[PDB]
């Protein structure tokens, strides 16, 4: 029926991006995110409340304020960016490490796929160290939120997830 | 003047039209601009995508208000936001404690709605 989902990763992965061409089905402007966006996005007969947070790492240390009640992890990478896939690691394994969030399945978005040697969902899995989470479904998907591409794949995970529980 | 012209104004916390100067970190809104305020030192500022059907909007967001500006363009829109931001003379530690009041308690309203 419902689900509330946290989307979160570094500043500039594309998360306001993903939120905004999901709800209205546009590319929008956007500035980095300085606090929070939510929307409800109602997909195949579930109303997914998504909470768009800021990733400039000043404001990282908030991103615990959204945990409690999380259904689903949104982890959104910039595939483009190499040097700092490992700090995007890093970010995800600490936040996986809350108690608030051990019941949250994973969903993590491969980004800007449409972008000149962008890493690959099997490079993204592999740097991410994916395959540790022993304890966790997660699931990772090829995306470019500018076309739209992957995101409904995404929401069908996701559905199977809520479904599945 | 950092920035001054007309935006349609209306506060969440119907629109009207303001002339809307920005001195230092004053942002002055008028009834008419022949006749000539919100600090915005310590703000969160950002595009409104879902308070308005209106485009280019920006909400502000202060400890004692919080309003949408609507400019005449997306240029327009993005300039208004960029000379706002740059106007604070907050330093790195007092800018991360008042964007964490600012953002726990818009948190704390959208947890209620
Ligand atoms: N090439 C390409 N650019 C993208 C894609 N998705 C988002 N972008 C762009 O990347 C930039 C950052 O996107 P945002 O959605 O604002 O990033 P964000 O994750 O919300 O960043 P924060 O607000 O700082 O947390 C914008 O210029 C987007 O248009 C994509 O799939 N491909
Ligand atoms: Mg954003």
């Amino acid at each position: 029926g419902s689900m509330r989902i946290l989307m979160v990763g570094l500043d500039a992965a594309g998360k306001t991006t993903i939120l905004y061409k999901l709800k209205l089905g546009e590319i929008v402007t956007t500035i980095p995110t300085i606090g929070f966006n939510v929307e409800t996005v109602e997909y195949k007969n579930i109303s997914f409340t998504v909470w768009d947070v800021g990733g400039l790492d000043k404001i990282r240390p908030l991103w615990r304020h959204y945990f409690q009640n999380t259904q689903g992890l949104i982890f959104v990478v910039d595939s483009n960016d190499r040097e700092r896939v490992n700090e995007a690691r890093e970010e995800l394994m600490r936040m996986l490490a809350e108690d608030e969030l051990r019941d949250a399945v994973l969903l993590v978005f491969a980004n800007k796929q449409d972008l000149p040697n962008a890493m690959n969902a099997a490079e993204i899995t592999d740097k991410l160290g994916l395959h540790s989470l022993r304890h966790r479904n997660w699931y990772i998907q090829a995306t470019c939120a500018t076309s739209g591409d992957g995101l409904y794949e995404g929401l069908d995970w996701l559905s199977n997830q809520l479904r599945n529980q | 003047a950092a920035k001054e012209g007309w935006l349609h104004f209306r506060p969440l916390v119907p629109w009207k039209q303001m002339y809307v100067v920005l001195r230092g970190h004053s942002l002055y809104l008028y009834k008419d601009k022949r006749e000539q305020p919100i600090s915005v030192n310590a703000c969160l500022i950002d595009i409104s995508y879902s308070e308005t059907k209106r485009k280019n909007v920006f909400r502000l967001t202060t400890s004692d208000c919080e309003c949408l500006f609507q400019a005449e363009d997306r240029d327009d829109m993005l300039a208004w936001i960029k000379t706002i931001q740059e106007s604070s003379n907050l330093n790195e530690e007092d800018t991360g404690v008042t964007n964490r009041d600012l953002i726990s308690r818009r948190i704390k309203e959208y947890n209620n709605l």
